[PDB]
């Protein structure tokens, strides 16, 4: 009823919908996997292209915001751009203020403050992008995930994304805390290779790692030897 | 239904109109008549003032803008003081900045630009007062009438009001003899016109009648009700 | 120009102050008080250039008295100093600094006695004893010298008074009469005017 | 019809509907409870979160630390504590640096319930949807405990629970809070013995609630998240204690 | 429903129906626009109809040049194309003024995309309905192709098409490069009219088309002179 | 259906039906029509005569942007008055930054966009004026430009805007004006203007003629009142 | 035969088919709910007087102030919603203040109303101010003073028009006491015979019985400045009835 | 339909959402003012110990300065806001005019801010109604009372609150000089009313006096229990 249209409206139940219409576009987005392995973090997603014709080096689904700070998006396209660009700008002001690379804990909490700031007005729409944010801090390896909502939580590992509720049951199963991370990203793709619905090849998924080195995405030829496992 | 397309300024019907812009011009027809006319020499207004009670007195439908310019209200009075005060501060701007009177047709274009705002934004309403604007510059006399629509129009005569149509029917009939007009005869001729508005009960009194005068020689004058009586008196009684 | 001292002791803060406001050289006012009742237990003394003084005064004692409506309990003394520093502080970059200088006497029952000293530049320094003003050139010396930090009232109304004394003896400028008070824990107390005739 | 939308209306009866209606989220949340002794005032939580893979990584996810004496614990929209967490902790920092001394426990409350009370009377903003607890020591009226609500409306009390199963929480307290008696040790174990209650899993994990206490020790107030160890060791002195009771019986 | 209406409302599926309304105006307009990159160069082809004899066929034309070495063709509502064509072309020359180098193709999509999605989130404005395609030659990464829709999206294709026959023009650009044999100018060019054509299956005469064509060897976006299209149209007609 | 209410709304099929509201505002208009010949652009408005009491030579259609360019206005009148003021302002803008008199085909594009803004924002209605612009500088030509609600802008060798903008279309088809001299061209629109009145529907209709060419040295302006009456006089001849 | 749809009613800054304006019509309505006021200007001065409406013995009368003085030249009788009268009697007095200060002169009551009146049309989102209440103001103001011209009441309505009026009533009464008025009135009477054919009037209009206590009585004389009868003069001159 | 923005007016001339406010207050705990010869006494029912909550905290009646004291009844939040504000001003007057603030001008600030929420949509009228009682310079004793929408007026005795009608009725009924002649008289006056409206007794009650010069004091709970005794003893 009226409760569903507006942003700035509790619904009888205390429940803003708006917010969760908004995680339903996540749910619709493309699938993507998290794992915190002990030496390092995994990012996967899945980027299959309509047509051959796309050129796949023109947009990449998982972006450095700083050198070890890594995220990957499952939602809406466009949306992402713009958290990346405040995010890579965020960190910019980290370093200028303390001269210190920012923490990753410390990045989510402000990439999350922006969502919550658009989710408050009813002019704006809420972001329809969740994140997951991997980093290497302090010998550290970190994994968040930031909603719609403004709400960030901290995950040994998750799925976002189509057939997210599966992908984190298949991952509950074949999770250990000790996994290093040449095994995590076999896990992974495990992981994705659950929904693909297709044959999955180097160009259809996307995959990053963050270790001591920091954050990188495996170009198609390193992902090809891992695919061929 | 057709009830949508009605509620605001901005928003066309599917049939190219905007039905508020409409709806402000019916405002004028709510207000009492006034007659405007004009002779080579000189242009007058007259006007019918309402009362709301006995005891109460008429209502001032005649205003002056500056010496050269002045102007009769038809329709809300609060919108007619506030375009009037916009018309009194850029006659009083020009004279300041450029030591003229201000043409008078410049001082329409000004009054048409302030009413078209409202129109196009979503926010003030339409203003809803119809005013004849009457003057004489250099180029001469001049009758010009504001609709609450921004157009504006130079007329030979025009009255805007309630059953205004009766007194353009009649200046329309005796329309060439005003250009040559004696001021007394012009004057005259104007408040017959407004006679025909009049309910045939009704007559002019000095009390409902207001005459202002702007000329070569005269700055703009509203004769109002002892200084109706000369023009008054030589006129006939009803046909 | 205008004399401030403070002397403070084991359980009070005693205050004094020079009553005369003057202009270029007439001495309009023999009876000003310069101290101001920011709560029961806590005084601002002011002295400084005109009208700084008093308008900024009261709206230290103004907004120190809405943190006793607002909040039930009053600021402690210490409190006060740190938020008139504040202001004066923030005002010395601004167009309009206050010249003024403050001494800022308190009993707060936790801490005991205090006196805290601010210059026009905005330092606050807690001190045992302090004084503002060309005749404090004078007096501090007399109180260093004759000050223990266990001088009992009586002793110290004698300190001040020869503190005093020696403003009339040798300053240029003639302050007769002077305001004193001494706040305990039973609150702001007014003394008996030292007047030398 | 509806006068439940935009925040500004009042109904006929005059209630504010968007504050009650945000006021029903805060019980879906996970329960908080807060109890004050005369040593210590203590915040224990459920987090509610319980899915296996999930991280620690932070000192505690609803129990926070706003200023040296004083704690908050939240219930209610996640996103929305996160912005109140922020300003409390500023306004405290501020109230530091103009009177140089630690934030009066009731003024910090004070302080966020009026940004609370704003959110409600202007039209644009969705009154905030979170209730907190506010645990710390103030020179001037020694250990408090502080409930807030959306409505901006806060309250001390002696021990309170806000979230989901708050109502047979407060009962249990209302029975079992000994006024003047109760020590850090023996509130801890009411804790354990309410939140078991309220709580619908048969055990509770240990790892699914999170304490945290406040003490002044050598002058200075101490807030400290109770570790895994210490908690495991509360729960089973209170399963045992209850078993003897039931042994008895 | 009324989950559609305001931008800003997501669907109870999450789906911002607004913005898929969008393009669906770009098929409004009938046209269709094909873009092929080849080994050295990239060209863009979109139908020209010209409605009236009257309307002079020099003013109407789809194919804008942003800066001189990037080229852009815009399918969708006429006005907002030359909205969008403005903002590129103060977005290009703003980047060479704060950063001293011509904006590269990608980063000119990448900031018109994200004017998009501005308009994407906030209530008041309606996205703009038009896609633009944008060819360049870039020296690091050679000939360059890339689109930008309502949404905010920005990708960048080897080959790509827009407009009413979109689906069909992709199917046939899609076989002709999963049998690569690359592409020179000629192959490009023919590539592009072949497939218009076929799609609309207008056997085109040198005046219904537009084509632009970016060169690395002469890396200045041109628009092609009817007698030049003329051309390479005999061309494929002979073979 | 809610589509229709707004600008900022799109239809489900894709189409911004407000703007297309706004542009049936033209057809309630009166005709007016712009013809280029080579020499300069001719203007032409039938300008009904409501009413007797109106002045003779006032509620002009036709205004003159700047020195060298003159618009001709259909659709609803205070729209147009001042979105002629917006092109007198942006005229003067181009001469007091750029030095020159504003080259015509900027001119239009100026005046689109800010027709075009109010096109994409709800607060404000699409304007419901459609406009013709035409100026003759020897550098640049011959120019007629027309501007719909919408903001589309593109140049014709002959235009017509107005309740009978189709009937005038087909006449105007027929002239070659390419060829003809701006003189000629004077009796041929007033010829058209002629043909498309309806005398039934519209009572009396004052021919409005106005010109830029080098016949004028480039100055926009009203027809001289004897060339305007031998026009006329060609006109009704013909009409027979 | 029922259409009652309305529809445009609703919203100031919406002309309703008819072009009404209906939000300030219903503005003017309210002044009905008020208590009423009668004022009639009389060559020796224009007398104001006001029903209190007293709720409860508690509330003290003085306090309900429905005659209120804008300057010793210029007074006000408001009938209405008492608040906004508030802001209304406030734009007045500054006014008649900020014109002794600029031209050392006393405001004639035409200007002041013409004053008030200003504030009160800004209701239609006219300026671009935040602080300007966009309803109607719901108050009807009667100003009598004695200026240049003599005694003189002007009478002001929430739409913002003012006119002078030798006699009008304002009110919940207001029709039927104008009636009563329109018969009494004569330019001639002195203020005397106007205090009490008002009186007359009001004792009719008011439900309770008229005593001291429930109405309010002011003169304007042009010897004299803006006078309250006090409870011992009301009680001779109703006595007097 | 003329119920939801407070700027649209009612066919009628009503403004709906001011009224709507105003039942607000009725909800409210009842709250009695009487305006004694040489003191003014506030009292304000309490609703409920809760057992577990510390009653410090929950104070109705305030002081805004020393001259002057405020008991309300409404949403209490709106409560805190306005007690402030108005402490703000009675300080920034003594700032302005170095004079204490008189209880009129009190009330008068009072009423113009919440005024200026009924006047603007955007805003919601501040739901309390309150009794503000102080000592003028000359001494009188003075009680005003203030409402949502705006307007003040003194009153010799009010109630404001849930069952200030009943009380009103008593308190006129038992009102008079004769009860105002004594300061206790004065105090049993408005116990012995709020005891016709408070379900409870003494324990519910919680009353202040402000005498001629002295600061405003909160009764003991002991020197209420006393009160009620001797009044009860007096049935």
């Amino acid at each position: 009823r009226g409760y569903s249209f507006s942003l700035t409206t509790f619904s009888p139940s205390g429940k803003l919908v708006q917010i969760e219409y908004a995680l339903a576009a996540v749910a619709g987005g493309a699938p993507s996997v998290g794992i915190k392995a002990a030496n390092g973090v995994v990012l996967a997603t899945e980027k299959k292209q309509k047509s051959i014709l796309y050129d796949e080096r023109s947009v990449h689904k998982v972006e450095p915001i700083t050198k070890h700070i890594g995220l990957v998006y499952s939602g809406m396209g466009p949306d992402y751009r713009v958290l990346v660009h405040r995010a890579r700008k965020l960190a910019q002001q980290y370093y200028l203020v303390y001269q210190e690379p920012i923490p990753t804990a410390q990045l989510v909490q402000r990439v999350a403050s922006v969502m919550q700031e658009y989710t408050q007005s009813g002019g704006v729409r809420p972001f329809g992008v969740s994140l997951l944010i991997c980093g290497w801090n302090e010998g550290r390896p970190y994994l968040f995930q930031s909603d719609p909502s403004g709400a960030y939580f901290a995950w040994k590992a998750t799925a976002m994304g189509k057939n997210y509720v599966n992908g984190k049951t298949f991952l509950e199963k074949r999770y250990n805390e000790d996994l290093e991370l040449e095994d995590a990203i076999h896990t992974a793709i495990l992981t994705l290779k659950e929904s693909f619905e297709g044959q999955m090849t180097e160009d259809n998924i996307e995959v990053g790692i963050c270790n001591e080195a920091g954050f990188r995405r495996l170009t198609p030829t390193e992902v090809k030897d891992y695919l061929a496992a | 239904f057709r009830n949508q397309y009605d509620n605001d300024v901005t928003v066309w019907s599917p049939q190219g109109r905007i039905h508020q812009i409409e709806y402000a011009m019916e405002a004028v027809k709510q207000g009492s008549a006034t007659v405007g006319l004009k002779s080579k020499t000189h242009a007058v207004l007259v006007a019918l003032k309402r009362a709301q009670s006995e005891l109460a007195a008429h209502q001032k439908k005649i205003l002056h803008v500056d010496n050269h310019i002045g102007i009769s209200i038809a329709g809300l009075t609060a919108d007619a003081r506030l375009l009037c005060n916009f018309m009194r501060q850029e006659c009083l701007d020009s004279r300041f900045v450029f030591d003229r009177p201000l043409p008078v047709s410049r001082l329409v274009s000004l009054i048409g630009s302030k009413t078209q705002i409202p129109t196009q934004r979503y926010g003030r309403r339409p203003y809803g007062v119809g005013l004849l604007i009457a003057g004489y510059d250099d180029m001469g006399p001049h009758i010009f009438q504001t609709c609450p629509s921004a157009n504006y129009f130079d007329c030979r005569a025009m009255s805007i009001g309630a059953r205004s149509q009766s007194a353009r029917t009649y200046l329309e009939r005796h329309m060439s003899e005003f250009m040559e007009c004696n001021l007394n005869e012009l004057v005259k001729h104007g408040l017959r016109a407004l006679r025909e508005t009049l309910p045939a009960e009704q007559d002019l009194t000095t009390k409902n009648v207001s005459i202002g005068i702007v000329g070569k020689d005269l700055e703009f004058t509203i004769y109002d009700d002892d200084d109706v009586s000369p023009f008054l008196e030589g006129l006939e009684e009803r046909p | 120009m205008e004399y401030l001292i403070g002397i403070q002791g084991p359980d009070y803060v005693l205050v004094a102050s020079d009553r005369v406001a003057a202009s270029n050289i007439v001495q309009m006012k023999d009876d000003h008080d310069k101290m101001f009742k920011m709560s029961e237990k806590i005084l601002l003394l002011c002295v400084g250039e005109a009208g700084d003084t008093v308008q900024f005064a009261e709206y230290i004692q103004k907004n120190v008295q809405l943190y006793k409506m607002r909040n039930g309990y009053e600021l402690s003394p210490t409190a006060a100093a740190n938020f008139t520093r504040r202001n004066l502080a923030d005002c010395l970059r601004s167009r309009t600094p206050y010249h003024v200088n403050l001494l800022l006497a308190g009993y707060d029952e936790h801490e005991g006695p205090a006196l805290y000293y601010m210059d026009y530049l905005a330092a606050l320094a807690k001190a045992p004893f302090a004084a503002h003003g060309y005749g404090a050139f004078l007096t501090l010396s007399i109180l260093d010298r004759y000050y223990t930090p266990t001088i009992s009232r009586e002793r110290a109304v004698e300190l001040l008074r020869k503190c005093l004394e020696e403003l009339q003896k040798r300053f240029i400028l003639n302050l007769p009469t002077f305001s004193v008070r001494i706040i305990d824990k039973n609150g702001i107390h007014d003394l008996d005017n030292i007047s030398f005739p | 019809r509806r006068y439940d939308s935009r925040t500004t209306i009042f109904s006929p009866e005059g209630r504010l509907y968007q504050v009650e209606y945000a006021m029903e989220a805060i019980g879906h949340a996970g329960t908080c409870l807060g109890i004050l002794a005369n040593d210590g005032v203590l915040l224990a939580a459920e987090r509610r979160n319980i899915h296996k893979l999930l991280d620690e990584v932070f000192f505690s996810e609803k129990i926070y630390k706003l200023n040296e004496d004083m704690a908050c614990s939240v219930a209610g929209i996640t996103s929305d504590a996160n912005v109140l967490t922020n300003e409390l902790r500023l306004i405290a920092q501020r109230y530091l640096l103009q009177y140089q001394e630690p934030i009066p426990c009731e003024q910090l409350v004070t302080a966020l319930c009026d940004i609370k009370q704003a959110y409600t009377q202007f039209g644009g903003k969705r009154p905030f949807g979170v209730s907190l607890l506010y645990i710390g020591w103030d020179k001037h009226y020694g250990f408090q405990l502080y409930q807030s609500d959306p409505s901006g409306n806060y309250g001390g009390w002696k021990a309170t629970c806000i979230g989901n199963n708050s109502a047979a929480a407060v009962s249990m307290l209302k029975q079992d809070y000994k006024e003047g008696e109760m020590t850090l040790k023996s509130a801890l174990a009411l804790a354990i013995k309410v939140l078991n209650k309220t709580m619908d899993v048969s055990k509770l994990s240990a790892e699914k609630v999170e304490i945290a206490t406040l003490t002044r020790e050598n002058g200075k107030t101490v807030i400290r998240v109770l570790k895994q160890k210490e908690v495991e060791q509360l729960i089973k002195k209170h399963e045992e204690e209850e078993a003897k009771a039931e042994r008895e019986k | 429903a009324g989950f559609d209406r305001h931008i800003t409302i997501f669907s109870p599926e999450g789906r911002l129906y607004q913005v898929e309304y969008a393009f669906k105006a770009i098929n409004q307009g009938g046209l269709t626009s094909v873009a092929v990159r080849g080994k050295d160069c990239a060209v863009i082809v979109t139908q020209k109809k010209v409605p009236d004899k009257l309307l002079d066929s020099s003013t109407v034309t789809h194919l804008f040049k942003i800066t001189e070495n990037i080229g852009c063709v815009m399918t969708g509502m006429t006005a907002d194309s030359r909205s969008q064509v403005q903002r590129a072309r103060y977005e290009a020359a703003n980047w060479k003024y704060k950063y001293g180098y011509e904006i590269p193709v990608d980063m000119l999509c990448k900031r018109i995309a994200d004017i998009s999605q501005v308009y994407t989130q906030n209530a008041e404005m309606r996205p703009l309905g038009c896609c633009m395609i944008l060819i360049g030659i870039d020296e690091e990464q050679g000939p360059q192709v890339y689109k930008c829709d309502p949404a905010g999206y920005y990708c960048g294709f080897k080959a790509t098409a827009a407009g009413v026959k979109q689906t069909e023009s992709t199917s046939f650009l899609e076989k002709k490069v999963k049998k690569k044999f690359d592409w020179t100018f000629e192959q490009t060019v023919e590539t592009a009219i072949t497939c218009l054509s076929t799609v609309l299956s207008i056997d085109f005469k040198p005046s219904e088309i537009e084509v632009g064509v970016v060169t690395v060897e002469n890396p200045k976006f041109r628009i092609l002179t009817e007698a030049e299209i003329d051309a390479h149209l005999v061309a494929l007609a002979e073979r | 259906t809610g589509y229709d209410l707004s600008a900022s709304t799109f239809s489900p099929d894709g189409r911004v039906f407000q703007v297309e509201y706004a542009m049936k505002a033209v057809e309630n208009s009166s005709t007016a029509i712009g013809i280029r010949c080579k020499d300069g652009v001719v203007f032409g408005v039938e300008k009904l005569v409501l009413s007797k009491l109106y002045e003779e030579g006032s509620n002009k259609r036709l205004f003159n942007v700047d020195r060298h360019v003159g618009m001709a206005v259909a659709g609803l009148l205070a729209d147009a008055r001042s979105l002629a003021d917006i092109a007198r302002e942006e005229a003067s803008n181009f001469r007091s930054n750029f030095g020159y008199n504003i080259p015509l085909k900027h001119l239009a594009d100026r005046v689109a966009m800010y027709v075009h803004a109010y096109t994409l924002y709800s607060a404000v209605r699409p304007f419901g004026c459609s406009f013709m612009l035409g100026s003759y500088s020897v550098n640049d030509g011959a120019q007629l430009y027309m501007i719909d609600p919408s903001g589309v802008s593109y140049g014709y060798w002959g235009c017509a805007i107005g309740k009978a903008r189709q009937a005038a279309k087909t006449e105007i088809e027929k002239l070659q004006m390419k060829e003809m001299t701006c003189r000629d061209i004077v009796k041929e629109v007033a010829k058209i203007i002629y043909i498309v009145h309806d005398e039934v529907k519209d009572k009396a209709f004052e021919l409005e003629l106005s010109w830029v060419g080098e016949l004028t040295n480039g100055r926009h302006e009203i027809v001289p009142k004897d060339i305007r009456e031998e026009a006329e006089k060609y006109a009704k001849e013909s009409l027979k | 035969m029922f259409l009652t749809r309305s529809e445009y009613d609703r919203g100031v800054n919406t002309f309703s088919p008819e072009g009404r304006l209906f939000q300030v019509e219903y503005a003017i309505e309210a002044i009905k709910l008020g208590s009423t006021a009668i004022g009639i200007q009389t060559s020796e001065g224009v007398c104001l007087a006001v029903e209190k409406r007293i709720t409860s013995p508690l509330m003290e009368p003085s306090s309900i102030e429905k005659i209120v003085e804008i300057d010793a030249h210029i007074g006000c009788a408001m009938s209405g919603l008492i608040a906004d009268a508030k802001t209304l009697i406030d734009k007045a007095r500054v006014e008649t203040q900020n014109h002794w200060f600029t031209y050392n002169e006393t405001m004639t009551v035409e200007s002041v109303t013409q004053a008030v009146s200003n504030l009160a049309l800004q209701f239609g989102e006219e300026d671009a101010d935040p602080g300007a209440m966009s309803r109607p103001f719901g108050v009807a103001l009667l100003f009598g003073g004695v200026d240049e011209k003599g005694p003189q009441l002007f009478h002001m309505d929430p739409s913002g028009t003012f006119v002078q009026c030798d006699a009008r009533a304002i009110g919940s009464a207001s029709e039927g006491a104008q009636s009563s008025l329109q018969e009494v009135y004569h330019k001639s009477m002195t203020l005397k015979e106007a205090i009490k054919s008002s009186l007359i009037i009001l004792k009719q209009v008011m439900e309770e019985k008229l005593n001291a206590t429930n109405i309010e009585l002011a003169t304007v004389q042009p010897g004299q400045n803006f006078h309250m009868f006090t409870k011992e003069e009301l009680e001779e001159v109703i006595k007097d009835i | 339909s003329y119920d939801r923005a407070i700027t649209v007016f009612s066919p009628d001339g009503h403004l709906f959402q001011v009224e709507y406010a105003q039942e607000a207050v009725k909800k409210g705990s009842t709250a009695v003012g009487v305006r004694g010869r040489d003191i003014v006494v506030l009292g304000v029912e309490k609703k409920s110990v809760a057992k577990l909550q510390d009653e410090r905290t929950v104070r109705k009646i305030c002081a805004l300065d020393d001259n002057v004291c405020m008991a309300f009844a409404g949403l209490t939040a709106d409560a805190r806001i306005v007690i402030n504000r108005a402490r703000v001003e009675c300080q920034s007057h003594r700032l302005t005019v170095e004079d204490p603030v008189t209880v009129e001008y009190i009330t008068r600030y009072i009423a113009s801010l919440k005024q200026r929420y009924t006047q603007s949509n955007g805003r919601r009228p501040f739901g309390i109604s309150a009794l503000i009682v102080g000592f003028d310079f000359d001494g009188t004793p003075r009680l005003y009372q203030t409402d949502p929408s705006g307007t003040y007026h003194a009153w010799k005795a009010n109630a404001i609150g849930r069952g200030a009608k009943s009380v009103r009725e008593f308190l006129e009924k038992n009102y008079t000089d004769e009860a105002i002649e004594t300061d206790d008289l004065t105090i049993k006056l408005v116990i012995k009313a709020l005891l016709e409206v408070v379900q409870s007794g003494g324990k519910n009650i919680e009353l202040a006096v402000m005498r001629r010069d002295q600061s405003l004091k909160i009764l003991n709970p002991e020197e209420i229990e006393k009160y009620v005794a001797e009044i009860e003893k007096e049935k």
